[PDB]
């Protein structure tokens, strides 16, 4: 829930390392990894579109996890 | 089979996303105008997506200001080549680096 | 004709003896809990059996203490890849070793 | 599509020309005569151009004045090998090099 | 045509010549035999041929003096491997050397 956290402010020449967000889920440590790449580009993509996603954090991240099952429960761990 | 996560292949930068519907494109072309970069199109066959360069379409929009004539470029180097991959690509002439590159059309 | 050998493929262990029965499963399953160890199942396309490293299904059973889920859990990992090795692996925490490796379902 | 220019292929030189007529030749043979050179026919199967050494046919013509003989030979070596560019090549024995090398057959 | 050499493929030995005739192969093997030398043969795929150590069948025969069994283990080879070459090498013992390589079958 942290991405459009970490994408407002630190921009695009930044690199995000996780300690336990990625071997933290449940599905293993290969679906931790599509639980971020998933979140982060969707961030992206929404500030691509003019959108605030430091404002807009739950409808934007939401809505990537209808096409990705990961997400769609690496939002239920780490809720909220 | 939940939850077994296969290796799947995305190029670089908003494929782990479904295809991008002709509004988004919309937006994302308004973006890159509006940050002031040149917009770039390429092209290759998926056997060299690994390639370095990729095959200008065709040269890039030095001086374009207006996305209502970037829509109609992007469809004619898709109907010349079917089966190939479509990059849409941003030049930034002082930093000499890239703002956005992301596949368009995946290739049929 | 006799006696001449021909050379054959084996993958790591137990490939010169027959296929392993439902009973043999079952002594092998029950051993590799009883000495404490982690059971583990992979698979891959018999064309990749040269892969350092396997398709993990799903998470290593850590301290499993029943032989009646991984017995059908294996068949599971089966049905799913039909064209793929199943093998069966034991970790050990302590030592850092495997102290069993061998396939068990030679691929459809 | 203009200007979509694509990369082509082209052996070494004459090839951005539509193929050479036979009258062309002719006077091609004539120069090289007139050069004092030494016509020579090689001729390669064309998945294998990217060879050094192609394969005579048969000896060079040494000393040869006639350009009557060289074009129905030039034939003789397509009529052979129906599937293999067919090259003619003149030999400068004083520098040691060639001075004229030109596909007379694209390949059928 | 002539004259156009062409290259040919040879495995090592007497095979730019018509393959040999029973009765050659006989006098050959009493040959090998009359110098004390061991016969042995071998067999591989034609597509592996250029191995460095080929397929024995079946052992070597140390100091056999009845060539009445080598004409007929061959054809046992050769059955037994319809799509194999057939060579027959002449063991020298004290000079750890080959006293004759020469194919005798070449494949069907």
């Amino acid at each position: 829930w942290h991405m459009p956290a970490l994408v407002a402010i630190f921009g695009d020449d930044s690199v995000l390392q996780f300690g336990g967000g990625t071997h933290g889920h449940p599905w293993g440590s290969a679906a931790g990894a599509a639980a971020n790449r998933v979140a982060l580009e969707a961030c992206v993509k929404a500030r691509n579109a003019g959108r605030e996603i430091e404002k807009e954090s739950r409808d934007i991240l939401m809505e990537a996890a209808k096409h990705s099952p990961e997400l769609a429960i690496a939002l239920e761990t780490w809720k909220e | 089979t939940v939850g077994d996560y296969q290796t799947v292949a995305t190029l670089e930068t908003f494929g782990f996303l479904p295809p991008m519907t002709q509004d988004e494109i919309y937006d994302q072309i308004a973006y890159i105008i509006a940050q002031g970069w040149s917009p770039l199109i390429e092209h290759v066959h998926p056997s060299r997506s690994m390639a370095t360069y990729w095959s200008y379409w065709k040269l890039p929009f030095f001086g374009e200001k207006d996305l209502g004539v970037i829509v109609s470029e992007l469809e004619a180097c898709h109907r010349a080549y079917p089966d190939h991959h479509v990059r849409l690509v941003g030049y930034d002439a002082y930093t000499q680096s890239q703002g956005a590159c992301f596949v368009v059309f995946e290739g049929r």
